[PDB]
């Protein structure tokens, strides 16, 4: 909708299931949980939840930004990322390279006294020009929380360096912003990990070309004293193309008998093609 | 079913006279010879009359049309005569599959005989055959008998274009088409006559019967990744890829030999093209995928896809055959993208059970007989459990997956052979504490091979595209090529690992992963490549990465690092081996005939026949090979001439010969003989290190 | 009252350091222990985990809570991920080492293991950084509602943990050299929010 949110990382960690494997990009789950925790660290959780439950609030997944915006590959029409100029060139039939945006390398770490803790952490070290840019509805609240995030890191194993970034809030190129909708009816692509409400699951599962991601893991909490695993949901990945747009939800994936709500941003944001 | 069983046995014994026409030969027709030889074997009137009239009793016309659609003295040609070079002949020598002996690599000089030992094979057939029940229970072991014996004798063997497919594959594919014809005709209902549309008109060829079904066990590779347990997990997926085929043919009115390619994840079939078949395919796909949801939860997914092809599409035509595979793989890819039913995700979104099973199966991995039980453990299907048993048995079987033997293990009924597995010599925590030679010197190093066939997915459907724009590319040639690759990489590898201190964890041709002890690991890789290229006469090659690791290390880091090595080998020319590192990626032929057989023998022959030069000279040569300025040529020249004079004048001549060889492959500009010499010195100074 | 009051210093190696690596294939005469490095720039780094753990184990020797709220604890519900974000440290003086003539940013120290009788040696090549390398060190501390009674006490632990890391080695094969380090230019500055940094920069330096 509104402006991009360019994020220059230099050694982040975006774990996909295991600590030993980073996945070069983070879904809207992770940026929304990051904004919720940075709003809870400040005094403004309820204002951000009032903005997020409102319909106009958008978040999309992170995609590489070496000089221009990239987009996920639309599943099934003719890679994993396309230049914003090369989307319509790809969809009519062409071939591209999956450009090296980062080096995903593992580092061996230990805990020396314990003599059984010998672990590895996979790090996506970006390549001196690549950033990630969530697309969002611009607000003073959101820029406040996002410029708070850039000194608090993003992803996994932060407080050990991994994930600390810096902002550039740039306007959208005008050939991109034409194609960002939520209510179009013909041949649209989700560029965020969404999940339809049950009235649209039928129409999305029938005429939709998609991918499943299992969003699971532990629920971070300052109020539980032990760590409980979330409710392990499955959702449509980025680049999933559909018959038309759907209306998604913020899934409550709270543990059983749990104090606060563990949310999950699966509201969509779409790209026309 | 009493019609279909007799139809199947007659369709396999279609051409059994064509081995009896050879052993104790005559001039009379092979149909009469087989149909009179079969009369001395249990005297089934329907099957014998079907053999009487296969090459001219409604059942015999099915066999007559099945021979025609299956088709499309002189010894059997090899299947790799047809790939991308029109220059070899290289025929076979028909004896047996022994399954525990050395292969019969096709020689270029075996074109002549085609007569010698067929009496012994015919006596084997008469011996195991004649006392037969011809029920549907014994419908299984006759295919195993044919692939054991008739697999290296040729088919019709006249000088015409085919010359290649065996008798055990022509008969197999004929039984496939015959059962498909019988199902299409009996579920269309009209069968009066069978002869009324087949023998008298050829308008039956131009309509869509015969759906070629297929599937793909997606997520097989990431499911696999405490190392014998990894072999057990890969073999678990292999038996699942068998049991899907077996149960899908059980739900139909079929058995095996309605089958093609198996192994890995892919499999291909030939079915009826009735409505009954496609609704039971959709039903079986739904049922097995909700099984996989119940146990594996999207880590595994079966996607059946199919294409209905007319009979004249295979008869010839070169492009519509790949169009049939295109329709198939398009449906497979569509269901691979669009995984699930609606409520199977709605219901889905709101110490261990099967890992205890895989632990017990990792215990039972050492057996040979594998049994399908109702409730024993290791579920491999809806209402199915999988157990590994010895001959202390006879507890409620439903199939017996006998192991790679398939003839001596084929003594029990209901025996499907499986080709996987074997040679775990010692446990993996001892392979680096070995190597430990009898002289007592060598470096304590695990090694691991990952080798794969280069250009293999291109090979299965485009290898036969070269020789002729009107490409050969039969259904039967693709079947025999897949059978050759599964017969090489999953059986014969256990004989190339005969006494070589290693353990082969999994092997399918798509990837072969073999941990072991490093001298015999490199020897195993060299023997595997040379035996492979004698097996295939080039035109199809393999590339390998051989890591090297100390003991007490993981097998995830290890497998990943040598995966990076095999990928750096893939990037070279995809015919290449990368020993130990991201450099050192040699071509495989230069590694064999210019590192082992040329440079390292000339290094070993020097340093074991002289006493004055030792390790220190070798280390200082390794450094000059590793730096290599223009100045280090002069510095190496000075060093070697300076060590000429220091020798005893009795070894000054032999040191002078080594001086000339080392300086000549140091100052060679081409940079081949320099890094090859560096690796030869690394291996030599590895294999002579003490404790 | 939410503030982030980022510490920024210069890690000058007063003895060259060797913070480890990942065990890979080493050849015969090659390096038996290379340093951890940047994959894209091939320069020596100091990971933030190797200052967090080192400073934490040094402050655990002094302070027995005070320690859990700076370095986190997966138990103790109020101190889970507490109040400090470390960062990887990269070479700040890459050009000042090109000025005074230095070929490589790493040295290779040859070394051995004379093994008591037989008294046969056993060599070793380990890679170090060099002893005028200076690394751009950052450390983000955070102010919140629970902080405001205990902010001053959390600087007499950070400054004390840097003073301890001075007179200890840092990251690797120390206790026989290898780790001596000086912190230059301790200064704190608010990079988000509002907090007076002049009161603790007096307590620093």
């Amino acid at each position: 909708t509104y402006k991009l949110y360019i994020m220059t990382f230099q050694n982040a960690h975006f774990g996909s299931g295991t600590l030993d494997s980073s996945k070069l990009t983070f879904s809207a789950d992770r940026i929304f949980s990051a904004l919720v925790l940075e709003a809870l660290k400040m005094g403004k959780l309820d204002a951000f939840l009032a903005e997020a439950n409102q319909d106009k609030f958008t978040l999309t997944d992170a995609f590489p930004f070496q000089f221009g915006p990239f987009l996920p590959k639309p599943i099934g029409y003719p890679l994993q990322f396309l230049a914003l100029e090369n989307v319509d060139d790809y969809l009519n039939g062409e071939l591209f390279e999956n450009e090296e945006h980062a080096v995903i390398d593992t580092v061996t770490k230990n805990q020396p006294h314990k003599d059984d803790n010998l672990y590895q952490v996979a790090t996506t070290r970006f390549s001196n020009d690549t950033s990630l840019y969530v697309i969002a509805n611009e607000s003073d609240l959101l820029n406040e929380l996002m410029s708070s995030l850039q000194y608090s890191g993003l992803g996994g194993k932060r407080s050990s360096g991994f994930g600390r970034f810096e902002l550039d809030i740039q306007n959208i190129p005008l050939e991109l912003s034409d194609r960002l909708t939520k209510n179009h009816s013909d041949k649209v692509m989700s560029l965020t990990t969404a999940l339809p409400v049950d009235a649209d699951l039928e129409e999305a599962m029938e005429d939709g070309h998609y991918l499943l991601t299992k969003s699971s893991g532990f629920a971070f909490s300052h109020a539980t004293n032990e760590n409980y695993r979330k409710q392990d949901l499955y959702k449509f990945a980025s680049g999933s193309t559909f018959s038309k747009t759907f209306e998604g939800q913020i899934v409550d994936v709270r543990p059983l008998d749990f104090p606060h709500a563990v949310l999950n941003y699966a509201k969509p944001l779409f790209f026309k093609l | 079913k009493k019609e279909k069983i007799d139809l199947f046995y007659g369709a396999l014994l279609h051409n059994i006279g064509k081995v009896i026409q050879r052993a104790t030969g005559e001039r009379k027709k092979h149909a009469l010879v087989g149909a009179d030889w079969f009369d001395e074997i249990a005297d089934n009137q329907v099957i014998s009359d079907q053999i009487r009239y296969h090459m001219a009793d409604h059942l015999a016309y099915i066999t007559y049309i099945a021979d025609n659609i299956a088709s499309g003295y002189t010894n059997q040609a090899d299947i790799f005569n047809v790939f991308g070079a029109q220059t070899d002949k290289r025929y076979f020598k028909p004896t047996v599959l022994n399954l525990k002996s050395k292969p019969n690599f096709a020689s270029a000089t075996y074109e002549p005989f085609s007569k010698g030992d067929y009496a012994a094979i015919a006596t084997r057939i008469k011996n195991e055959l004649a006392e037969f029940e011809f029920n549907q229970v014994q419908i299984d072991s006759l295919l195993n008998l044919f692939e054991a014996t008739l697999s290296f004798v040729p088919s019709s063997t006249n000088t015409k274009e085919i010359a290649d497919i065996s008798l055990a594959d022509h008969s197999r594919l004929t039984a496939a088409f015959a059962l498909a014809i019988y199902d299409y005709l009996e579920d269309k209902g009209r069968h009066n006559y069978k002869e009324d549309l087949f023998t008298k008109v050829s308008a039956f060829y131009e309509e869509e019967a015969f759906l070629l079904a297929s599937f793909d066990l997606s997520g097989i590779q990431d499911f696999i990744y405490a190392a014998k347990q990894l072999k057990a997990r890969s073999l678990y997926l292999d038996f699942m890829s068998e049991y899907i085929a077996d149960s899908l043919l059980d739900k139909l009115g079929l058995n095996r030999a309605n089958m093609l390619y198996v192994g890995g994840g892919h499999a291909y079939f030939v079915l009826a093209n009735t409505e009954k078949t496609v609704e039971t395919l959709v039903q079986f796909e739904k049922d097995f995928n909700q099984f996989l949801l119940a146990n594996f939860q999207t880590r595994l997914y079966v996607a059946f896809g199919w294409g209905s092809f007319a009979a004249k599409d295979i008869m010839s035509s070169p492009e519509s055959y790949r169009q049939v595979y295109q329709k198939a793989s398009r449906m497979i890819s569509k269901k691979k993208i669009s995984r699930y039913d609606y409520q199977t995700l709605m219901l889905l979104n709101r110490v261990c059970d099967i890992c205890r099973g895989l632990y017990q199966f990792s215990k039972e991995i050492a057996h040979d007989h594998f049994i399908i039980t109702e409730n024993e453990g290791l579920p491999i299907g809806p209402n199915a459990c999988l157990k590994g048993v010895a001959f202390e048995k006879l507890s409620q079987e439903a199939f017996s997956r006998v192991y790679v033997k398939n003839d001596y293990k084929a003594g029990t009924v209901k025996a499907t052979h499986v080709f996987v597995g074997d040679y775990q010599c010692d446990e993996i925590y001892n392979y680096a504490a070995l190597s430990k030679n009898e002289n007592g010197l060598g470096i304590k190093r695990l090694a691991v091979v990952r080798l794969d066939v280069d250009d293999l997915g291109a090979a299965f459907m485009a290898g036969f595209s070269q020789q002729g724009n009107g490409q050969y590319s039969t259904l039967s040639r693709s079947a025999t090529f897949s059978r050759s690759m599964s017969l090489f990489f999953k059986v014969y590898i256990n004989q190339f690992a005969s006494d070589k201190k290693l353990s082969i964890i999994y092997a399918g041709g798509d990837d072969v992963f073999a941990i072991g002890s490093w001298q015999d690991i490199i020897a195993f890789t060299v023997e595997l490549r040379e035996n492979f290229i004698k097996w295939t006469n080039g035109k199809l090659t393999l590339s390998a990465g051989i890591g090297l690791f100390a003991d007490k290390t993981p097998i995830s880091l290890m497998a990943h690092q040598t995966g990076e090595l095999e990928e750096a080998a893939k990037g070279n020319e995809k015919d290449s081996i990368s020993l130990f590192s991201s450099d050192y990626t040699f071509k495989f032929d230069r590694f064999i005939t210019n590192v082992y057989d040329d440079k390292l023998e000339q290094i070993r022959y020097f340093f074991n026949h002289q006493d004055e030069r030792g390790k220190n000279f070798i280390y200082k040569l390794i450094e000059l090979l590793r730096n290599h300025d223009r100045m280090n040529m002069a510095r190496l020249a000075y060093y070697l001439t300076r060590l000429e004079e220091l020798t005893r004048e009795t070894d000054r001549d032999k040191f002078k010969t080594f001086k000339n060889l080392f300086y000549s492959w140091y100052t060679n500009k081409n940079d081949k003989d320099r890094k090859e010499a560096e690796l030869a010195l690394l291996l030599y100074i590895y294999e002579i290190r003490k404790d | 009252t939410f503030a982030k009051i980022k510490f920024s210093a210069q890690i000058r190696l007063e003895t060259g350091l060797h913070i480890g690596g990942s065990d890979a294939f080493a050849a015969i005469g090659a390096i038996n222990s290379p340093v951890i490095k940047d994959p894209i720039t091939n320069l020596p780094i100091i990971p933030g985990s190797s200052l967090k753990g080192k400073m934490r184990t040094l402050l655990a020797k002094v302070y027995n809570d005070i320690l859990s709220r700076l370095f986190g604890n997966s138990k103790d519900k109020r101190f889970k991920m507490g109040r400090l974000i470390f960062r990887d440290a990269f070479l700040s003086n890459a050009d000042e080492l090109d000025s005074l003539g230095v070929r490589s940013y790493t040295e290779v120290k040859f070394e051995n293991t004379i093994d008591r009788i037989t008294a046969e040696a056993n060599p070793r090549q380990i890679e170090r950084a060099i002893r005028n390398s200076t690394f751009d060190f950052e450390l983000i501390y955070e102010i919140t509602d629970e902080n405001e009674n205990q902010v001053e006490e959390d600087f007499k632990v950070i400054r004390d943990g840097l003073k301890l890391l001075e007179l200890d080695y840092l990251g690797g094969s120390g206790s026989r050299g290898y780790g001596k380090v000086a912190f230059e230019n301790l200064k704190a500055t608010t990079v988000f929010g509002n907090y007076d940094v002049k009161t603790l920069n007096e307590l620093l330096t």
